[PDB]
């Protein structure tokens, strides 16, 4: 992810 | 004929409407060599993806192009479902309406890229975009249920009580097998094994397909393990060499209900279960006790469905029944859905048409597509 | 009086509790002879170790008994202990507890050999093993920050906050000092350098820590490197030839943050640290940005520091201050650090009795040492 | 018709592309007198090189000008290629491309060293230079596996899967035929035979091609040996004289396996080849076992390859089975492994364009060759 | 190592 | 060679 997680 | 593709984190599929096997299996993976090319004999091809790189992993960077059931990189993407299309389902994607699934409670920026990608780069006739987990409902021949749907990026709790399900109610955790993966090999290097790059990860996969499983009383089975013996498997290494596990057989499968061993406050898989339900409506309740279905290549492990039905149980009042239904082809559920939907006629309506597109942009997807 | 024994990979430090530096300062290598005696005058030993096997090194065999920070020959393990606390300490062990360290991430085996070794054969009051990165915060005096131990075998990043320790988001690199002499030793040979046996690794040893150094842009270097001899330095060897090196200077310290020249698929030391505090939350990482500890004999190299920074600071959001602690003697911060916590009244209720060992066994320290 | 010439440091090959057998085959040495010329001058010339020096090698002192795969003397080697176009392949060089064969892990001096002059010597319109193990396996056919080639001077192995090598992985071992004859020559004294000169030695290395062998066991031999005479060869003096040797045949390509008797710290070439196949990573494991390629003069001694097979299933997992490849005509594999690449179509845009290095300058080498 | 690595 | 070895 972009705000949070690798993801 | 509609094609019918099924991206996964780590495994994808796809065939034709109404056939009961998906016609192509190969893990979604693309690998770049870090070494030179030495000879030129062979082409020795700038990227290689699916089963051809697995034959050659050792000399290539494997890469998830999708994390979490999101895509992370576009550019390979469109490599994995170019060799689908041509090299493996050997079809012109112009002449066939195609449908995918995805997650629920995924980014907007995820679906919509990929309309735009299959209205512009394969110009396919049609499209649809379909939750994973309720097509695995509709596997299974009921329409009021909860969906146990865990892949390899995202465990996502669904309750579906009619032909919709239910957004409010839907639980995703990003807890799933390559998480387990992950837990396995930093537990695994007690007992002197050390597994770090991407190539033995698939080694690393392989043998928790294999030999992990689910005990029905942790705290049992661990004081079982103390005596030693009685439990210990020797596996081969594709290198040659033999190894011995022992508690982390069970312990490994174990953390979907304590995930306190992986470091994340969320609670276990059973647990996030009875909050999904909780959510709904009481009437509703007693109909999805008993109908609980397992989904997703992490639920494999034997013995699942016994340990999950007993921590349910001392969740649960005990008034309702709780059944959980495990098919043996759960593998495929969402698959196996996805072409029993392609296959009904009432269908032909709710397709995206390419001029429709083209008037809307990749917009439309939000708006008709669920 | 505790004992504060650090054996490292290739490096051990032996002292007292309370004092500011380690008592004893040899190398930990164990050789033996390949050649058979004549002189029967002298009186050959049988295997020598530390000091006297280097100043004999050119006849020896030198051999590791620590590879990677794992004990790979017990036999031996117990001969270095033999001659620290019999020739450089010149203490027995039997009336003082005695600490010992070690890398994260370890075999099992490994720590439960070492406490039974020590309560047999040298029957000590008492022992506490702990993580050598741990220990390297205490000497520094904070409570909160990132630690990077590079020693010569282990590559391991800690993260703490409040004292509290995060076991999930622990990464351990197998690429150390060592591995950088099997590399400066490869790229010697462009310049028509050959040095191929044991006995000649450390010679290599002895170049890179007086030579080598850390260039701020390694693709502006090069050019630079290529087009002028101003980095050149010449050394001399201990048979009086002497040897001039160019670009190799930057180059062997450049693989820190480029491994894949040794065809390691890890990331870099920049880029690991990244990682392992990415697997951290949000809340710390403010914090453990501003508290970013370096330690071991790997990070003497002048000018790492400036890299380090510069390579976090692209990969970290430009908002954040990245601050690098480089204590001028942070090459001892780990026995330095176990000073004060065997000098600690807090720390005499861990230690590990007798008694407790007696009624137990070895599997004690898994329950009572992190 | 390009023209492919082999450098090697015993023995040099050339020819002609596209062809079977190497054209023309003669030693690789340069020796002057040592006396002088009392008759008049019918034809005395300065030096004599090639098999003009294998006839007067009595008179002669004969030096090689390769040794260990390094060229120490770069006038008499522009002695031999001159001699090579002008005396034995009678071609002009100006007109045809020319092929070279460099062993891996060599100084970058000794290439740039090579082009420089032939493309101001000889002129030649293009160059290119080559791995001599490369080559090796172009012979064979195949794709994928390690090969051994050990030659005269240098004895390295180098690992390829499918079309890639991997740099780090390569072992360099300074052990080869000429250290065996050294080693000849040390034992042989024990019968009473004594060789001094360097034109002697030539001697030593006839015999070693005629009675030397491996022998399955060396335990059991030397025992066997002792006890009786059956293993005797007699082998003619060129002066007439008939000497005898015993134990000595197999003890000589035992060196191979146990450099100990020599002294070097380095092991022997069955352990080599485990170290590089370890450094390989695990999923490439399974196919080099069974494709090891064996190549150079100095692998000709009968039962070597029954030989090294067998140490090579000690160290190695009993599961995998182990196939050593030994062609009948591996003498000539790599000059024959490079005729064929001379005759590919796609190895005509590699070529070194005279243009390019007079661009660029000697520095081009290492950018457009591995 | 016994799997993976020398150690 | 020049340092180690001979050549
Ligand atoms: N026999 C098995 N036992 C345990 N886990 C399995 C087994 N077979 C597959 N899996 C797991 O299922 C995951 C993939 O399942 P699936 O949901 O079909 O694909 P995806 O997760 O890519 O959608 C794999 O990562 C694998 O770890
Ligand atoms: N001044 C220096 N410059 C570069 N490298 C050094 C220097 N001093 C020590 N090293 C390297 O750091 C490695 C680890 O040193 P040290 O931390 O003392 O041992 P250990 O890793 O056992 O704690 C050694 O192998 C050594 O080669
Ligand atoms: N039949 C044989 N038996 C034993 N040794 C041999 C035999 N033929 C050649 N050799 C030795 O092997 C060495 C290397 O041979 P080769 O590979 O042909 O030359 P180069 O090393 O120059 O490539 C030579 O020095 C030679 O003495
Ligand atoms: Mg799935
Ligand atoms: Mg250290
Ligand atoms: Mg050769």
């Amino acid at each position: 992810w972009x705000a949070x997680c690798p993801a | 004929a509609a094609l019918v593709v099924d991206n996964g984190s780590g495994m994808c599929k796809a065939g034709f409407a109404g056939d009961d096997a998906p016609r192509a299996v190969f893990p979604s993976i693309v690998g770049r060599p870090r070494h030179q090319g030495v000879m030129v004999g062979m082409g020795q091809k700038d990227s290689y993806v699916g089963d051809e790189a697995q034959s050659k992993r050792g000399i290539l960077t494997l890469k998830y192009p999708i994390e979490h059931g999101i895509v992370t990189n576009w550019d390979d993407m469109e490599k994995i479902w170019h060799h689908t299309f041509y090299n493996e389902l050997r079809v012109a994607p112009e002449e066939h309406p195609v449908l995918l699934t995805e997650a629920p409670l995924n980014p907007k920026a995820n679906r919509e890229k990929m309309t735009q990608i299959m209205f512009e780069t394969f110009n396919t006739p049609a499209m649809y975009v379909a939750i994973q987990a309720v097509l695995s409902l509709y596997a299974s021949g009921r329409t009021t249920g909860i969906v146990m749907d865990s892949g390899d990026g995202v465990t996502h709790t669904v309750p579906i009580y009619e032909g919709y399900a239910l957004p409010h109610a839907i639980l995703r955790l990003d807890l799933a097998g390559r998480d387990l993966t992950d837990y396995l090999m930093k537990i695994l290097t007690e007992r002197g094994y050390s597994f770090t790059t991407t190539a033995e990860r698939e080694i690393v996969r392989d043998i928790k397909e294999k030999l992990c499983y689910v005990a029905l009383d942790f705290e049992q089975e661990m004081a079982t393990a103390a005596s030693s013996s009685s439990l210990e498997k020797s596996y081969e290494l594709p290198d040659g060499q033999v190894i011995t596990i022992g508690n982390e057989r069970f312990r490994c499968p174990e953390a979907l209900f304590q995930p306190s061993f992986l470091g994340m406050e969320s609670a276990g898989i059973h647990e996030t279960t009875f909050n999904s339900i909780m959510k709904c409506d009481v009437d509703i309740r007693k109909d999805l006790y008993a109908n609980t279905v397992l989904s997703g290549g992490t639920t494999m492990y034997p013995g699942i469905a016994d340990r999950m039905q007993k921590e349910i149980t001392a969740l649960a009042p005990s008034t309702m029944k709780i059944k959980i239904i495990a098919p043996p082809e759960r593998k495929y559920s969402v698959w196996i859905g996805g072409s029993i939907l392609a296959s009904l006629s009432t269908f032909q309506q709710m397709w995206i048409s390419k001029q429709e597109y083209d008037e809307s942009g990749p917009s439309i997807v939000h708006r008709k597509c669920f």
